């Protein structure tokens, strides 16, 4: 549970960043 | 009856020995209050008007 | 000298989660700084910032963020962390797990303002806990003795009498004057009468204080009701070179306050998901027990824990085993026999006894008494376990002695009643009439001269 | 370039730092305007990512940030030797003193070791201008302690020719003592030398481990030996006594010098040590002296910053290298390992770095194997020849008192000796707790080509102790189910010699004079004897059931009571009243008498 | 013997809350001598804010001591109707000693639209340009703000330094 | 007031230009006003943990938010209802709707409206008057039994303007109004309040007056005291409806407050059938223990924060009821159910299970509930004592 809750929250800055990127 | 002959008699000591502390309490309070009266209002009064240590440029 | 340069009031929140608020624009946060909250309904709250990063500010909030709001909450940040006001005056009186009073006094007129943290004492600077405290317990005084400036928990089992030990202890206790601390987390309210109600019938109340947080205050209180009883300690015993005795109530409700924090955060686990730092975070409380150089003061601490599930491997137990000076425990073995204290002696040990025990501190005799006690009531437990299998018909004449030690040792030894006090040198000749049950040659734990000297008598 | 960063963000140990740009992963920094002293652990652009040694309450965004250019390090020099350090090597004798106060400042500048101090250096008289000179060369002696001599020596990465050596006298830390020159380049040196913790001090070659590292404790001795330059741990749930014996280790053993490191361990273990130890003495050339002055103590408590347990281990195994380099049979106590493991645990839930097991990175399994591949037998560096060693002694404390936690599991990967200690020894005051079926030692068969030269009978009787022990826990499987009542006679001498030897060889009660220490050889005498009786006893049964005259094991208890009494009583024959052929007389007293005894059976 | 052992228990009890009681008055009349010497530093206040020579220097201190608190390009600055005239001339002396010690420029604008109520013995409080981060210099926040922190000095000074704080640890 | 959705994942609801909302505020999402609460804020925006199914809401829907948190009504009705978890009456759900099914977005409130009650003004008050948080102002007679005290909130207080004669008003009627610090507030036989807030009282008290539940076993052998917090092993084969009935038909209180929380859907049937068929003798009259009672009911399938809230709702009635001066026993039925709804709050929240899989705070959710037991001197005037008892169920 905690490992997985990492990756999703890696994955949750990755797509933020990824957006933020495009302004 | 001899517990509340007790209760009575330690509520008169207690009260006396409360009279006396408040009366020095008001003694030495007084002895003291304008020397720091007089130095609550100075230090609230001398500003110093000073920039956070971490500012920059 | 005092911070003069005015503070800031922000309402710069940029997010609320779970007990966090997040506060932005924030100039120059300062790490672990308090900040005071004012909700939109007037409501005055209270937090300190346990992360900083540029312009923003992790405000985690000591009374829950319900009614938190996103425009209208105010923030003052008060540039400093959370400091105790701490003074003499703060025996005879009870406070919340947060420090304000609730013995509905005036506010404490501080003669200084203490980290709420302490510092670590230097290593150089603590001076070895060797001076015997006396409970009045045999169980605790006989096998499991106390030194002067000791840590020393009782683990219990949940719903054994250790509220009454506890009580008895701060009760009875003494050397061979004793202020007193007491803190509980999560404490119901019966029980935190309980303990104000024995302070009060036993008459000291101008020499103890207590900080209550009980099990409807709000969880995050508990984090800081410990370190505000120990602050409170640092500066009777180190500043006005008091004895005190710190009773912890209730260090598992504390734990759960760091479980909820954890888990709240989002922080690394360790066993059981309590934070992975949990043992220095319990350090930081316990450590604070001892003597120091060149002060007559002296903080003894007596945690106390309800083990959850009775499991002694628990974390909440187990990282305070490693920390404290040995254990006191208490067993439903002894309880639903009645035979209060329930206090099993073989799970129980003390780190500092070794020193505290020897000549003109105690009888000469008492290390190997309890050594050979320990022997005899192990063994006994042994054969009472091979017993339940095969009957007595497998058992020797030797291991049925053991047997009968067990039942006479538990019913004189460990037996006492709630205001019996027994000193050291009383419970040593109880502890040699038990031992007498065996012939001389079988107590192999003793040196000859010992048994040549007491044995007979 | 800025010679400061400044501070970004603030989280427990981690702070982040702004203009960081320029500046080494594992560089020594000092953080906040108190100089709170830390190291970088990620560079994340102009940003890095720190590790801070000390509380960081009160840490503002904004405060400065110094580089240092430098990693984490220990001055090495006199002035250690019964000395305490903090876990980032600042002396606690002189905080106190500067300070006047009970604790620990934050943010203390103390110079490591004394520099008004003046030491007597004697120069090593060979050396002259124009000596060619290697690292690890020894260019003098100190007179430090009255045990220990300090031999200086150039610093491993130093290379040069003698161009100026200071003559006989007293000197201070500040003094060159040593000048350099090498490829039109000169070096100053005095006699104290930085060294980076986290770097290995190099060896001429790590060679094998055939001495017996001597201990005060019977079972650590006899039946389960640790080696000079051995890797050992102690995994034991709290409460079993892995402290006990890592003072045994440091009060009573035959290594020149012990450095001792309470690496997250309560604070009155560090004053029990610093007590203690310059009461108790050990004897040189018949002459008494304090343990203390070859002990050297790394405090960092339980409730110190968690970063400063890394640091705590490193600076305490660099010390050990150093006097190794000195030619030292060195000892290190490792009071605890897994609060050194969830130091690394903490920072890496702040890094966000995955977790491995327990919440552990990764990088534990290396981390503590890096550790432990300090120790050796080595060849030390530099002109003179040297051999030396540091023995490393891990007390890996596993969270519930189970061995299959991570710091365990990855340090039994590594370590050549297991003292498993068990709590259920331990509960019963069996000490010391270790549990002879789960322990080993790798050992074994390097030592034995040294028990060969000293006692020959010693691996014959080792042997023996093992098939008793492992014969009982074997009958003890059926004694469980069905009770004392079926066993042959053979078997019932078998269960109650492994209770002898259980009660009377492996117990050890290290607080009384006649146990706290046990020379090796009242160890082998003791064992002798016991397995001497199992041997005689063995014999006289499998003799005479053969015929209507059967020896019984009752009857051998009835007959030899006071055998099994004197037997029993062994132990306390006093090591400083009773002298070494006295205590043997005794024991061949005991030979005898169980000799004439059994003939009277026969 | 039972009902004996109650009666001698409630005894107990009743001198443990005659003592308690004695022990809670004689704190609350510290406490409330302590109130009456901050109530009196109050009034002294409002004394010197009455003379506008003493309490222009205040303000010329107080609106800087604001600004360098806030640092942002933009501020307002409240202060009541009566303050008004010596608080304009103390942020337009302000502006020039914020810009020499921080640099850059500021606009400052003293709040004719919303002034703080009259009630308030005096000083200023100044805001962002978009109100949502304030500092507080009024005369009372100032005084609670080290008052509050003295309170140790006010303390061993009103009722003596206590004997037995043989150290400072 | 409005604001609207952003975005929609399962039952979790983002919305903007929310500045104004608050932690745990309850808001309104969708043209059919689905209920959920504020989980997050994060700027003008905010995620609200829907209750109900959000199958069918849409980006810009309306976000209408509720001023208050989760919250009970109080006052005359409470009597004889079968409340859900979240305080929407089942009995005005049946009757308004005619249908069998709770429709989703219920918006029916918890006290009947223009049931023009008796009620009388505390024969004491006046104009001017001081009135202070648990003040009795008046009563509304609205069963023979239960003499419904009207009183003022343990938050307001001030001089009384205006109290409403002797006659006939309902809940939105306007009863009291007071004037403080020159601001008046206008009050009715109404009141809300916080759910998870426990309601001030002048002193939590021993607990120390036998709860006789008229069997031998129990009051012989383990007595219970009125204020006391008990549990019972709830399963098939356990005869817990010999204890609950007993206690409903028999017991020395005032007010009985029964909560599922999320028993199974036909085994709450049993119940709820059960209850209005239990009558009790009071006066030498025979009477439906159904004028002494409200049901809080929760089938499985009911809302997860239905569930979860009920054993607060429950709790905060009879509080409600204590501060009245009663002797109230809550029975709550399922509380292994009740942290299943805990534990699913928690799932879809993502916080990080603890002990079997339960949130790090269950032991703090569960003590600070059993510690709103007891017996009190409640708030204000007549100096009243009053005590909630609580039986907590549970299935090991
Ligand atoms: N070898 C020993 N001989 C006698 N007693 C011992 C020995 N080892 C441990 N003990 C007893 O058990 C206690 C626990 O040992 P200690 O070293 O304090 O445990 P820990 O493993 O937590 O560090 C000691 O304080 C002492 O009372």
């Amino acid at each position: 549970f905690y490992r997985l809750k990492k990756i999703q929250e890696k994955k949750k800055i990755i797509k933020e960043k990824s957006e933020k990127d495009l302004e | 009856a001899a517990a509340l002959g007790s209760h009575g008699s330690c509520s008169s000591e207690v009260e006396k020995e409360t009279q006396e502390k408040m009366t020095i309490l008001q003694n030495y309070f007084e002895q003291n209050r304008d020397e720091v009266l007089d130095n609550l209002l100075a230090f609230v009064c001398d500003i110093r008007p000073e920039i956070h240590e971490n500012y920059r440029i | 000298n005092y911070l003069s340069q005015p503070r800031l009031t922000y309402k710069t929140v940029s997010g609320v989660n779970g007990p966090l608020v997040i506060l932005d624009h924030v100039k120059f946060p300062r790490y672990a700084e308090i900040v005071h909250l004012t909700l939109p309904d007037g409501t005055k709250r209270s937090g300190q910032v346990l992360e900083v990063s540029g312009s923003k500010a992790v405000v985690q909030v000591f009374e829950g963020t319900s009614g938190i709001d996103a425009k209208k909450t105010s923030c003052e940040f008060t540039g400093d962390i959370l400091r105790t006001p701490v003074s003499e005056d703060m025996l005879g009186r009870v406070f919340n797990g947060s420090g304000k009073p609730i013995d509905r006094g005036p506010v404490v007129l501080a003669e200084d303002f203490l980290d709420i943290m302490g510092q670590p004492i230097n290593p150089q600077c603590r001076i070895y806990p060797e001076e015997m405290i006396q409970t009045g317990i045999s169980a605790i005084d006989g096998m499991n003795s106390i030194a002067r400036g000791q840590k020393i928990p009782i683990f219990s089992a949940a719903g054994l009498p250790h509220n009454e030990i506890a009580a008895q202890i701060c009760r009875q206790a003494g050397l061979v004057n004793f202020a007193i601390v007491f803190a509980a987390m999560g404490v119901n309210m019966e029980t935190a009468r309980f303990f104000k109600s024995d302070f009060e019938e036993n008459g000291s109340m101008d020499n103890v204080c207590l900080f209550l947080n009980l099990a409807n205050d709000p969880t995050i209180e508990r984090i800081i009701t410990p370190r505000l009883a120990l602050t409170t300690a640092e500066f009777l015993a180190y500043q006005c070179e008091k004895h005190v005795l710190v009773i912890l109530t209730d260090m598992s409700s504390y734990a759960e306050a760091l479980r909820e924090v954890s888990a709240a955060r989002e922080e690394v686990p360790g066993r059981r998901g309590f934070p992975g730092y949990m043992y220095t975070d319990l350090a930081t409380i316990y450590e604070r027990a001892g003597r120091v150089e060149g002060r007559n003061g002296s903080i003894t601490q007596i945690p106390i824990l309800t083990m959850p599930n009775d499991d002694i491997t628990h974390p909440i137990p187990d990282l305070t085993g490693y920390i404290t000076e040995g254990q006191i425990y208490v067993d439903r073995q002894l309880h639903n026999r009645q035979i209060y204290p329930p206090i099993n002696v073989l799970p129980s040990l003390s780190r500092l006894m070794k020193s505290a025990i020897g000549e003109g501190m105690t009888r000469k005799d008492h290390a190997d008494v309890s050594n050979q006690l320990y022997a005899c009531y192990a063994i006994g437990k042994d054969v009472q376990a091979m017993k339940a299998v095969v009957g007595e018909e497998a058992l020797t004449s030797d291991d049925l002695l053991y047997l009968e030690f067990l039942q006479k040792f538990e019913k004189n030894f460990i037996t006492q009643g709630p205001y019996e006090n027994r000193t050291v040198y009383e419970t040593l000749d109880i502890g040699w009439q038990l031992l007498r049950i065996f012939p001389k040659e079988m107590l192999k734990r003793i040196p000859q001269s010992t048994l040549s000297e007491f044995y007979p008598r | 370039e800025s010679t400061f960063g400044y501070v970004h963000g603030v989280s427990g140990p981690v702070v982040t730092a702004c203009d960081m740009a320029g500046a080494a992963m594992y560089e020594l920094v000092r953080v906040g305007h108190s100089e709170l002293v830390g190291e970088i652990i990620r560079l994340e652009g102009d940003m890095a990512t720190i590790q801070v040694y000390e509380e960081t309450s009160g840490v503002s965004v904004g405060d400065p940030v110094l580089r240092t250019g430098k990693p984490l390090s220990v001055e090495l020099g006199p002035g250690i030797m019964g000395a305490i350090f903090d876990g980032i090597q600042r002396p606690l004798s002189d905080i106190s003193s500067q300070t006047q106060s009970i604790y620990i400042p934050r943010g203390v500048n103390v110079s490591a070791l004394s520099r008004d101090i003046k030491w007597e250096f004697i120069p090593s008289k060979n050396l002259r201008v124009g000596s060619h000179i290697t690292g690890g060369d020894i260019y003098g002696i100190v007179n430090e302690n009255s045990l220990i001599k300090h031999k200086i020596m150039l610093p491993p990465r130093s290379r040069g020719s003698v161009t100026y050596i200071a003559p006989p006298g007293n000197y201070d830390a500040s003094d060159v003592v040593l000048e350099l020159e090498f490829e039109g380049v000169k070096e100053k040196l005095s006699m104290v030398q930085v060294w980076p913790v986290r770097q290995v001090r190099p060896v001429t070659e790590k060679l094998p481990a055939n001495h017996p590292l001597l201990t005060g404790q019977r079972v650590l001795d006899a039946l389960f030996p640790c080696v000079q330059g051995g890797t050992t741990a102690i995994p034991g749930a709290f409460g079993c006594g892995k402290t006990v014996i890592s003072q045994s280790l440091s009060k009573y053993s035959n290594s020149d010098v012990i450095i001792y490191v309470g690496c997250g361990e309560r604070g009155n273990e560090m004053s029990e040590v610093l007590r203690d130890f310059p009461e108790l003495t050990m004897e040189v050339d018949g002459k008494v002296e304090s343990i203390m002055k070859r002990t050297a103590l790394v405090a960092n408590t339980s409730n110190m910053p968690v970063a400063a347990r890394e640091a705590s281990i490193y600076t305490g195994i660099t010390l050990s290298e150093y006097f190794r380099d000195m030619g030292y049979h060195v000892s290190m106590m490792a009071d605890s390992t897994s609060r050194w493991a969830e130091a690394l645990r903490e920072i890496s839930g702040r890094l966000a770095e995955m977790p491995a097991d327990s919440g552990y990175p990764a990088y534990l399994g290396a981390r503590l194997a890096s550790f432990y591949e300090r120790a050796g037998r080595v060849k030390c560096l530099g002109n003179p020849e040297r051999e030396g060693s540091v023995s490393i002694v891990g007390a890996v404390s596993p969270p519930g008192g189970d061995f299959s936690d991570p710091v365990t599991s990855a340090t039994l990967g590594i370590v050549q000796v297991f003292w498993g200690l068990d709590k259920k020894l331990a509960q019963r005051k069996h000490f010391p707790s270790v549990n002879w079926l789960i322990s080993y030692s790798k050992y074994m068969r390097a030592l034995d080509e040294y028990y060969d030269k000293h006692f020959t009978e010693f691996v014959p009787l080792r042997t023996k102790a093992k098939e008793i022990l492992q014969e009982e826990e074997d009958l003890a499987e059926i004694v469980q189910l069905v009770g004392k009542a079926s066993l042959a006679e053979t078997d019932k001498i078998t269960l109650e010699v492994a209770k002898l030897i259980k009660d009377d060889f492996l117990q050890q009660n290290g607080y009384t004079p006649y146990d706290r220490f046990c020379p090796f050889y009242k160890t082998v005498g003791m064992l002798s004897n016991m397995i001497s009786f199992y041997d005689m006893a063995r014999r006289a049964v499998e003799t005479t059931a053969q015929s209507d005259n059967k020896i019984t094991w009752s009857i051998i208890r009835e007959h030899m009571g006071e055998i099994l009494y004197k037997l029993s009583s062994m132990k306390f024959k006093d090591p400083v009243k009773d002298g070494e052929a006295k205590i043997k007389a005794d024991y061949a007293q005991l030979l005898e008498d169980m000799q004439n005894a059994f003939r009277s059976l026969e | 013997e039972k009902k004996e052992k109650q009666i001698e228990q409630q005894k107990k009890i009743q001198m443990s809350n005659l003592m308690n009681q004695a022990r809670l008055k004689v704190l609350r009349a510290r406490d409330d001598l302590i109130t009456d010497l901050l109530n009196e530093a109050k009034q002294r206040l409002s004394k010197v804010v009455k003379d506008t020579t003493r309490y222009q220097v205040l303000l010329d201190g107080l609106v800087l001591q604001g600004l360098y608190q806030l640092l942002e390009p933009r501020m307002i600055v409240r202060c009541r109707k009566q303050d008004f005239p010596l608080v304009k001339a103390a942020v337009q002396k302000a502006i020039p000693m914020y810009k020499i010690a921080t640099k850059k420029d500021v606009d400052v604008q003293i709040d004719l639209e919303a002034y703080l109520p009259e009630d308030i013995a005096g000083g200023v409080e100044i805001y962002n340009g978009d109100r949502k981060i304030k500092v507080s210099n009024t005369l009372e926040s100032r005084l609670d703000l080290i008052a509050q922190q003295m309170m140790p000095e006010v303390r061993g000074a009103l009722f003596g330094a206590n004997a037995n704080r043989k150290f400072l640890d």
